[PDB]
Parts: C-alpha cells; sequence; structure tokens
C-alpha cells in the first residue's frame, strides 16, 4: 500500500526528471504519466496530474505553435505535443465536470490556473478559458474560486495587447447570457482589472556574416517600428470591442434590474472617460429613467452622474445635460435614508457602507469648483442635520465636519436658514437674515459624546 | 455580592418577581457605584447572548430575557433619575445606551409581525427610559417602520392593537420632544413619511396631532427669536410647554 | 445547464 504509492511516486519522479533533462526524446513518458494517472488512489491520482502539470508548463514554449528533421520532426514533436496537451485538459473537463473528490477538484482548479497564468498563450486556451469560467458561472462560490478570480485579473494586467482579454471579456459576457447576467459580484470586478481599459571581445564575424548582420538588423528596426505601429492600432480596436462587450453586458445588467446594479453603475462610472462624447450626454437619460432597496439604487444613479459630470474638461466639452435633476434626487433621498436603519456590523460607486458614498457624494459636490455655497449649500445641509438625528456619532460628526472645513463662512446652516426652495418640505423662513435648532435636541443622546461634538460645533 | 445574589434570585424567579426586583433595585440604589458594576455585567450578558444569536435569536427573544431587559431598563431608568439628582451621569445610568442598542439589535433581529408585541415592549421601555434620563431616543425610524409594516400599514383585531399601541408609542415619544426648540424640525421626516403612507383613522388623527404639534413648535420658536447664546430663554419655552397628552 | 454550443450571416461593410 504505501510502499506502492511510493514507489509510484519514485516513478513519476525519475519520468519528470528525463523529461526535463530531455524533453524532445521522451514523450512516450507522458503517456506512461497518464498510465500511472490511471492508478485507483487518489493521492497517486493527484501527484500525477501536479507532474502532469509541472512537466506541461516547463515543455510548453512561449510562443503559439503555428499549426500545419530541422522543421518536419519539430513539427511532428510539436503536433505530438499538443496531443497530449489536448488529452491533458479532456481529463480535465472530465474530473470538473464529475462534480475526498472535493480535494481532487480542488487541484483539478490549482492546475487549471497554473496553466491559465502561464499557458494562456499557448493553443487550446479557449478550452481552458471555458473550463475555468464554467467554475464561477455558478450560484455559489466553488472552491479555488479565489484562485481563478486571480488568475484572471493577473491576466488582465499584463495583457498589454489585450486579445487575451477580449477572449475572456468574450467568454465571460456568454455566461451572462446564460446566466441571464446574475453572477457574483466580483465577477463584474474582473472587468475593473482589464489593463486595455486603465492605461488611461565580441565574437568574430566573417566578411560574409557582416553583411547578414547588417541585412538582418535593418529588418529588425523596420520590424520594430511597423510593430509599434501596428500594436497601437490593434490595441485601440480591441479597447473598442472590449468597451462594446463590457457596456452592452451592463447596460443589459440594468434592464434586468437584478441586484447586480451595484456593480453595473461601478464599471460604468470606472469606464465612462473611455466613451464617446455623443454617449455622455446619453448616459445620464438611463441613470435618471430609474426613478419610478430603492433608495439605494437611487444613491448610485445620483453619484455616478456626479462622478461621469466629474470628468475633466467637462467645462471645454460643454455638453451641459442639466444635472440639476439628480441634484434634487439627492436633496429629496436624505430624508428615507433617515428613515430607515442601518448598522456597520464589524469585521457601488466605489466602495460599500452606504452611509459612505452619501459623505462622499457631499465630498465631490464640496469639491465641485464653487459650484455651491451659493446659499444652496445651507439649503442642502440644513436637511442634512435633520437627517442626522439618527446613526452612529461618527457618522453624524462625518457631516457636520464636511461644513466644519467648508470655505463658505455662512453659519445658519443649522439654524434659522435662507427659503428652502427645491421640493420644500421644510421651515423656509424667506428673507431673515438673523445670525441665530437641531443640536439642542443632539445633545440629549444615547452616546455621550454626541453632547461633546454639539458643544463643539456651537463653540466653533 | 448581596446585590449580585439578589439580581440573580430574581432573574431566577423571572407579584413575587416585581418584589424581588423592587428588592434589588433598592440594594442597587443603596451603592449605585458598587452596583453599577453589577448593572454592566447584566448589560454585558445579554449583549453576549445577542452577539451569539447573531452568529439563536431564541435566547435573546424568550420571556425570562424579555423580563429580564425590562429590570435592567428599569434599573437603569432609577440610575438615571439618581444622576440627575446628583447632577452627575452615574455609571450605570450610562449603561442605558448599551441596553438601547441591545433592544434596538433584537428588534431588528426580530422583526416579524408575531414578536411585533416584543418590540412594542421593548420601544414603551426605551421611551419611558428616555423620558426619565431626559435624552432624546431615536425610536422615530422604528415606529415608523412598525407602523409602515404589512401588518399594521395593511389591514385583523392583532393588526388594530398593534397599530394603536404604535400610535400610542409615537405619541408618548412626540410629548417627550415636544419641549425642544428643535422638536418641529425632528418631526418633519415623520410627519412627511406618516402623510406619504396615509395617502386609518387613528393613522389620519395621530398626523393631524403631530401637525399640530410642528405648527405650535413652530411658533414658539418663531416668538424665542433671541440668539443662540441666550439659550436660558429657549430652556424657559422648553419648560412652558409640557403637551403632557 | 450551461453548455457553451453556441451560424451564418452577414456584415454590410460596402458602400
Amino acid at each position: 500500500v504505501k510502499q506502492q504509492i511510493k514507489n509510484d511516486k519514485e516513478a513519476l519522479g525519475i519520468q519528470a526528471q528525463q523529461l526535463l533533462e530531455e524533453p524532445v526524446e521522451n514523450l512516450h513518458l507522458i503517456r506512461n504519466i497518464f498510465e500511472k494517472f490511471d492508478s485507483p488512489y487518489i493521492t497517486i491520482k493527484k501527484l500525477s496530474l501536479l507532474t502532469l502539470l509541472a512537466v506541461f508548463r516547463d515543455i510548453i514554449p512561449g510562443y503559439k505553435i503555428r499549426p500545419l528533421k530541422e522543421v518536419a520532426q519539430r513539427w511532428e514533436y510539436e503536433q505530438t505535443l499538443l496531443k497530449h496537451y489536448a488529452k491533458f485538459l479532456q481529463t480535465l473537463e472530465t474530473i470538473l465536470k464529475s462534480f475526498t473528490q472535493l480535494s481532487l477538484y480542488q487541484v483539478a482548479v490549482r492546475c487549471c490556473t497554473k496553466l491559465i497564468e502561464q499557458a494562456s498563450h499557448f493553443n487550446l486556451s479557449e478550452k481552458l478559458f471555458a473550463l475555468a469560467v464554467r467554475q464561477i458561472s455558478h450560484k455559489t462560490k466553488r472552491p479555488g474560486f479565489d484562485g481563478i478570480i486571480n488568475s484572471l485579473k493577473n491576466i488582465f494586467e499584463e495583457d498589454n495587447l489585450g486579445k487575451t482579454s477580449l477572449k475572456c471579456v468574450t467568454i465571460l459576457s456568454r455566461m451572462f447570457k446564460q446566466r441571464n447576467y446574475d453572477v457574483l459580484p466580483d465577477v463584474y470586478d474582473l472587468f475593473l482589472s482589464v489593463n486595455i481599459l486603465n492605461d488611461m571581445d565580441l565574437p568574430y564575424l566573417t566578411k560574409k556574416a557582416r553583411k547578414n548582420y547588417k541585412e538582418t538588423k535593418k529588418i529588425t528596426q523596420e520590424m520594430k517600428e511597423a510593430d509599434a505601429v501596428i500594436t497601437a492600432q490593434d490595441k485601440e480596436k480591441y479597447q473598442s470591442e472590449i468597451l462594446k462587450i463590457i457596456f452592452i453586458t451592463y447596460f443589459k445588467t440594468l434592464q434586468l434590474k437584478g441586484k447586480l446594479i451595484g456593480n453595473a453603475l461601478e464599471g460604468v462610472a470606472r469606464l465612462s472617460h473611455l466613451l464617446n462624447i455623443e454617449f455622455l450626454g446619453d448616459l445620464l437619460q438611463v441613470l435618471r429613467e430609474l426613478v419610478m432597496q430603492a433608495t439605494r439604487e437611487a444613491l448610485l444613479t445620483v453619484s455616478t452622474a456626479f462622478e461621469i459630470a466629474s470628468a475633466q474638461g467637462v467645462g471645454k466639452l460643454n455638453l451641459d445635460l442639466d444635472l440639476g435633476l439628480f441634484v434634487q434626487r439627492l436633496y429629496k433621498i436624505i430624508f428615507p435614508f433617515s428613515l430607515n436603519p442601518d448598522a456597520d456590523l464589524n469585521k457601488v460607486v466605489n466602495a460599500t457602507t452606504e452611509m459612505e458614498m452619501l459623505l462622499k457624494c457631499f465630498q465631490v459636490f464640496f469639491f465641485k469648483s464653487k459650484n455651491i455655497s451659493s446659499s444652496r449649500l445651507s439649503s442642502f445641509s440644513k436637511r442634512l442635520a435633520i437627517a442626522s438625528m439618527q446613526l452612529p456619532e461618527h457618522s453624524a460628526s462625518a457631516d457636520l465636519a464636511l461644513l466644519k472645513k467648508l470655505l463658505s463662512r455662512y453659519s445658519k446652516l443649522s439654524r434659522l436658514l435662507t427659503s428652502e426652495e427645491q421640493i420644500g418640505d421644510g421651515i423656509y423662513n424667506p428673507f431673515i437674515e438673523d445670525p441665530d435648532y437641531e443640536p439642542f435636541l443632539l445633545k440629549n443622546h444615547y452616546s455621550p459624546a454626541v453632547s461633546q461634538s454639539a458643544k463643539e460645533l456651537l463653540k466653533s | 455580592f448581596v446585590l449580585k445574589e439578589v439580581y440573580l434570585g430574581m432573574a431566577r424567579q423571572s407579584d413575587k418577581i416585581n418584589f424581588l426586583k423592587n428588592s434589588a433595585v433598592n440594594l442597587f440604589l443603596l451603592d449605585a457605584e458598587s452596583c453599577y458594576l453589577i448593572g454592566f455585567r447584566y448589560i454585558r450578558q445579554l449583549a453576549i447572548t445577542l452577539r451569539n444569536t447573531i452568529h439563536s435569536r431564541k435566547p435573546v427573544q424568550s420571556w425570562s430575557y424579555v423580563h429580564s431587559l425590562d429590570f435592567w431598563a428599569r434599573l437603569l431608568s432609577q440610575a438615571a433619575w439618581l444622576s440627575r439628582e446628583k447632577g452627575v451621569a452615574s455609571e450605570l445610568q450610562s449603561l442605558v445606551y448599551p441596553l438601547v442598542q441591545i433592544a434596538l439589535g433584537v428588534i431588528m433581529s426580530s422583526p416579524s409581525s408575531q414578536l411585533f408585541p416584543m418590540r412594542f415592549h421593548i420601544i414603551r421601555s426605551l421611551i419611558y427610559l428616555s423620558r426619565h434620563t431626559g435624552v432624546f431616543i431615536p425610536l422615530a425610524p422604528s415606529l415608523f417602520e412598525v407602523l409602515d409594516s404589512s401588518y399594521v400599514s395593511r389591514k385583523k383585531v392583532y393588526q388594530d392593537g398593534l397599530i394603536d399601541q404604535l400610535l400610542e408609542l409615537l405619541s408618548e415619544y412626540y410629548v417627550l420632544y415636544a419641549t425642544d426648540i428643535s422638536f418641529p424640525e425632528l418631526v418633519i421626516p415623520a410627519i412627511v413619511r406618516s402623510k406619504r403612507f396615509a395617502k386609518n383613522r387613528g393613522l389620519l388623527t395621530l398626523v393631524n396631532r403631530l401637525e399640530q404639534q410642528s405648527k405650535f413648535m413652530t411658533e414658539k420658536r418663531n416668538q424665542q427669536k433671541f440668539a443662540p447664546i441666550d439659550s436660558d430663554s429657549v430652556e424657559q419655552f422648553a419648560q412652558t410647554i409640557d403637551w403632557q397628552q | 445547464w450551461n453548455s457553451d454550443s453556441d451560424e451564418n450571416n452577414v456584415e454590410i461593410v460596402t458602400a
């Protein structure tokens, strides 16, 4: 038993070692490893699979094998090599689809990730990617999911050309149609990792050799210049197609109005600056058409609308579009947020914890160059204090800190204030102008530190 | 040690239970600082049970636990009264906030209509503790959620009783916060939510009463045009306005 | 229930 397992492991090690020393001459050993893998023992199956993974990654070329002794035998060698690689992959989907056995499946996922990270450029990558994404498309996080998404994320970062990323994006999009755009939120975060979008003495030479060396050097320089231009154009075209597939998936997700609207707006905000100007004007229409977790969704729409308008140079590109409809939506949405409860527990625009966007929308609102503090901020801040009647003090202190560090010198925000227009539903007090409410009641509250927070506000 | 033994006996028992609770409260009042550790330990035990429930909820929602929570709230209210009398917030009085947070967490963890009476009892205890301590309570969001709940918002005898209890709790909270200068401002979000939900007779009466209270508070605030430095005038107006009904 | 079994078409690219 144990002796037999040890003997098989030694045989695999010897065969693997011989392959590393002389890979071309020992192709039959790979078939022997497959026979060894056929052994009933689960542990021997794991070791044989790992050795096959180690053997394949060591002998696989760094280039893509062009399909069909110096050239003929190499072709037969490469054609022969592709056959085990296909057979090894064929076993991979068999064991993956077949899902003690859990450990073997985790190992099967592991070698799949290793092939993804290293053998992405190689042939059969379409099958390799399809098998891996099929595991992620499931409703529950299957084991090794963290490994696969990390491998996919790493490829998206390293892939400067974007051809491999385009293949994965297409496969991911196909799963979304199969899943009706209902997948884990981590899956949509893969599109955010696309680097293409985020980019925004001497040995002696004979008299004949010197002329050959000069002639090759001229070709290489000409090759490099043309390749650079072709690379720039191909990357640009790949970026366009990736945006086409990604945005069509996001818009489909918005149409279904599922629970993945959070990740869709995340991607839309991140990739909005990559899209055409004409689409920027029509982008806010879809955001503002969803007004009939409803409060949470409206928060995403107004925040993303702010982010899209926050793009640099919008002053030069006067697309207008009157984001005031989103402004009044945020102006009205604070009251239901104060009405419903919220819990941070303990240990989507850009983050989580809904209160975080609100201050984030407020701080980008403040960061707007002179767009506020024209007697409109005070009207907004009044209901901000009204909405501050509940929620943790650190949140309450945060919003009061925003007006504390505010450059505007208005001081009547927490007291009687100018006309509260724009949907009203509050004390207008028109034409008052008196430097003379909420902090008085805020002093009496469950946490003792709110009292001193109110005191520090009135003293400051 | 004697206070701890009395508290343990009262908890085990939970007329006789009321007498045991009164004896424990009297022993607690004898040495509030010494009994503050006992009250904190009881609050910590309740928090531990709630934490175990979150990580179940039956131990938190048990009748014995409900009695224990009520006893802790009563002890916190008595400590708050002693704290106000002495001019300094006692440790047991300050422990009311953890109890309120525990009660809110239990209510959130058990939002069922069957468990609604437990939530109403917890809300009433929190309102009484808030009134005794003089500290405002954020029970309006919970009351609005209870009123807007499908059991209360949509019609039946149990639903009517729950709606009446919620209306009574809301009226008590409004009366307690009536003295506040910003009483119309703090009740504006609740009034808008109540009007939206309405858009039956009891809800309409409560909305009309809240609107009248907001109008009276706004008139008092307009009359009290003094600057924030003259907080005595606001306090005097706060004392004058009672709205006990 | 996740099979990628997915024809003739035409791409109008000329004037």
